């Protein structure tokens, strides 16, 4: 785990390969804190977050879209370990309407 | 490999409709994470936590 | 989500506070530093003798 | 010169503590080891190399 | 530039004054410079009410 | 009263599907009599399973 960890330290910050290094140890510590999940597998509940969302965020035909690609998915090869891929994505879902106020401001406080 | 390389096309699709700004090698990085065993939880906290962290750095 | 965030809090109580205790006794003594004077006083007690 | 030179130097081998061409310098033994006080002592062993 | 400060200091202070609160324009300008440099609403609105919890206490 | 409740408790971790053994239901009981909170009871046997899971 540590050599993918890693680049995943380096590939993010687009830079530094020990200057990541206060990034990997946090998140080495994160990790290290043992979280428990709000519900742990289940294809079709995941695969439903995503739908409802889809339509919350007004990306109605994408989320038609999404359920070919889910589908697809499974065919060209099962996974064991989706739950986890389809939550990743659902925790980085954003809205197209609205920015995070100012985030290239906020350094200099 | 084969098998590597079909996956990871219908996976791209999904991720850049529902918002989530992975390039290719990173988004190779958590489905090796996922396989090899992590909680969900702590994985996406990470994600989020580096690029608030990263966003500053630059700027 | 209460329990969860529970076990959690404690759990770095206890990672933490045993790093942090590792740190303080390391500077609060250190055995290979300790040798050193001594090593250096020998080599001192030898210097005046040349003298 | 090589036996005047040691010689001379360890004046006469009244000098076991370094070798100097001095007539100046004080003879002093070194002052009681740091662990004399709770190992006492043994006689001291010198060697060749 | 001037009555353009001006014009939108004022339509905030009537709003301001109609939802009570004890705070002076002085420091809802400063917020308004605070929200313009970015800065997530929650950060903005947690630091306000402490300082607000902070003077009341103190006086 | 332990072996008796000690069964009936086996019985009913055996329906969940969840490996649990002799030894822990008789140390559970004889904690809860003298009083145990069943919230920190429950979680320190949670725990202890996810690092069981972990070293193994």
């Amino acid at each position: 785990p540590n050599v993918l960890l890693q680049n995943l330290c380096c590939r993010i910050l687009g830079k530094g390969e020990a200057d990541v290094a206060q990034q990997f140890q946090y998140a080495v510590r994160v990790i290290g804190s043992n979280f428990a999940p709000t519900v742990e597998r289940d294809e079709f509940l995941v695969t439903e977050k995503i739908k409802k969302e889809f339509v919350r965020q007004r990306r109605e035909a994408d989320g038609a879209l999404f359920s070919e690609l889910h589908r697809k998915l499974q065919s060209q090869g099962v996974l064991k370990n989706r739950w986890s891929i389809l939550y990743l994505l659902l925790s980085l879902s954003e809205d197209p309407r609205k920015q995070p106020n100012k985030t290239s401001s906020f350094a200099a406080l | 490999m084969s098998a590597v390389r079909e996956t990871m096309d219908v996976l791209l699709e999904i991720s850049r409709l529902l918002n989530t700004g992975l390039d290719m090698e990173t988004l190779s990085i958590c489905v090796r994470l996922c396989e090899q065993g992590i909680n969900p939880e702590a994985l996406s906290s990470v994600i989020k936590e580096l690029r608030r962290a990263s966003d500053t750095l630059k700027a | 989500d209460i329990v969860n965030l529970q076990v959690e809090m404690i759990k770095q109580f206890h990672i933490q506070s045993s790093e942090i205790q590792m740190l303080l006794e390391r500077y609060s003594l250190n055995e290979s530093l300790v040798s050193e004077i001594e090593k250096l006083r020998e080599e001192n007690k030898r210097l005046r003798a040349n003298f | 010169d090589k036996f005047e030179k040691e010689t001379r130097g360890s004046l006469f081998g009244a000098l076991v503590h370094s070798r100097t061409n001095d007539m100046d310098i004080k003879l002093d033994m070194p002052p009681v080891p740091e662990n004399a006080d709770l190992s006492g002592l043994a006689i001291k062993v010198p060697q060749s190399i």
